[PDB]
């Protein structure tokens, strides 16, 4: 089961771009996950001084990794356990969902359906796939894995929901056009775009301090699609 | 003994550097500029010292730009044909080492024997290369660790080896479209990569411009030419002079 760790392009506007788009020209990658995650290296200056004074912690005098440790001896797991029992759990029992769970899930998905094609009336831009709902649903036997339990819940599943929600809102989340400004090289530069193409862009923007790939193509695409 | 008057009657003059300037290239013709440019090479600094340390250059380097049938082939075969230990190669068909050694092996009998080989056999000397922009990127990283680094690393299959050569290099890379472009600038005329660049100094660019006392020269030196009389045009020194006293000029420690 793959656990994959992308990195987006050219930062926060990537959001402001269509969430979707940004792996390479095809979203299809994203459709093939079932939990796309879009993080950040969000600073609060709450937590911020939280995760600064953890290191000054950690450097010296150096003890503050003791905390996982009364964390073993009053509650948390060791780590080398907590492996033996995901090997315990994997072998031992496979897990079915409740009907009630079942039905709860469909008017989950239809309300999804129907309502996120209401938003995409607009043609806003970003997804929906029967995959979507499989995963939800093997979030739910994953977690009545974690139980142990042979049969599935209701409120067990409710969880599950929330949290593919939270995923959702990932799925949900103006540009200068300097560089899409390629219109003044196909106008007064070139009628026949010939002797440029590609090429052209890059001597007129390789000793111009500017052009990336992406941004080369995003532009060209930009522009090809804008109809310009 | 006899030449020896000769060379002060040479140093004696005020105009000999005139004369030197004037006489190098009798088959091109003017520009004045590249003149200067081809015999400074020939004459290097004291190459030497600073110490710790990090020693500093010490030789020189040019290369000629311009739109073609500008004759700037013809300095380079002029260079070629004057100074002795001068390497002529009109890479691109370098083709890679070329410019570096190969290193010969078997030889039989223990082997690492090493080929000359062309830019190195050239040492402490002038090599000229045709189109620098012809030869990709390959050779021309070669290049840059002959003029950064000063000295060439080899290794391959076998034994590993460090061979010094200190040279200078004169090429002649012509523009991107043979022509200017007078508006872009130089930098991204030329088209090579910007470390070898910077280590240029400095090109010497030919253009053509209208003008008039040398168009009149033209004109009365084609004239000239085509009209068995007068070709008595001369310069001051021949060919065979200006090299004894070039390598007299060498032995100075200015």
């Amino acid at each position: 089961s793959v656990l994959a760790a992308a990195n987006p392009i050219y930062g926060r506007y990537d959001d402001l771009k269509s969430p979707g788009d940004n792996i390479d020209f095809q979203t299809t990658i994203l459709s093939r996950f079932d939990m796309i995650f879009i993080v950040k290296d969000d600073h609060n200056e709450e937590r911020d001084i939280s995760i600064a004074n953890h290191v000054i912690n950690i450097h010296t005098g150096n003890a503050n990794a003791m905390q996982n440790q009364q964390e073993e001896n009053g509650s948390e797991i060791s780590i080398e356990k907590m492996k033996r029992y995901i090997t315990y759990c994997r072998l031992k029992c496979a897990p079915r969902l409740s009907p009630q769970a079942a039905e709860k899930l469909s008017s989950n998905f239809v309300t999804i359906r129907k309502q996120l094609l209401i938003n995409e009336l607009e043609s806003t831009e970003r997804p929906i796939t029967i995959r979507q709902l499989e995963a939800i649903i093997r979030i739910t036997e994953s977690l009545a894995k974690l139980e142990l339990s042979p049969i599935a819940q209701e409120r067990h599943v409710d969880e599950a929901i929330r949290l593919f929600q939270a995923s959702t809102m990932d799925a949900a989340s103006t540009s200068l056009s300097e560089i899409r400004r390629f219109e003044q090289e196909l106008k007064r530069r070139l009628p026949i775009g010939w002797s440029t193409s590609y090429q052209t862009l890059r001597r007129e923007f390789v000793d111009t301090h500017r052009f990336s790939q992406l941004a080369l193509d995003k532009a060209l695409y930009a522009l090809e699609k804008h109809e310009t | 003994s006899d030449e020896i008057n000769e060379l002060k009657e040479m140093v004696k003059d005020e105009h000999i550097y005139d004369k030197l300037v004037r006489s190098i290239a009798p088959a091109v013709f003017g520009h004045e500029a590249v003149k200067k440019g081809i015999l400074l090479q020939m004459l290097g600094g004291v190459h030497k010292s600073t110490v710790e340390g990090i020693k500093l250059r010490g030789d020189i380097n040019i290369c000629v730009v311009g739109d073609p049938s500008t004759s700037k082939s013809q300095f380079l075969k002029y260079v070629v044909g004057f100074a002795p230990r001068s390497v002529y190669t009109s890479g691109k068909a370098s083709s890679a080492a070329g410019l570096t050694a190969a290193v010969v092996r078997d030889e039989e009998g223990g082997d690492y024997t090493i080929e000359a080989g062309a830019l190195m056999l050239a040492d402490n000397g002038i090599c000229c290369i045709d189109e620098f922009d012809k030869m990709d990127i390959s050779d021309q990283v070669a290049i840059h660790e002959a003029m950064e680094q000063q000295t060439i690393s080899i290794a391959k299959a076998g034994i590993h080896a460090t061979l010094n050569a200190r040279t200078s290099i004169l090429a002649a890379a012509n523009p991107v479209g043979g022509r200017y472009n007078r508006k872009l600038s130089l930098r991204g005329n030329l088209n090579m990569t910007a470390p070898i660049m910077s280590r240029f100094d400095l090109f010497f660019v030919i253009l053509d411009d209208c003008n008039e006392k040398i168009d009149t020269e033209l004109a009365s030196h084609i004239v000239d030419l085509h009209m068995k009389r007068d070709e008595a045009i001369e310069p001051p020194f021949s060919a065979e002079q200006l090299r004894r006293y070039i390598k007299y000029a060498r032995t100075f420690k200015p």
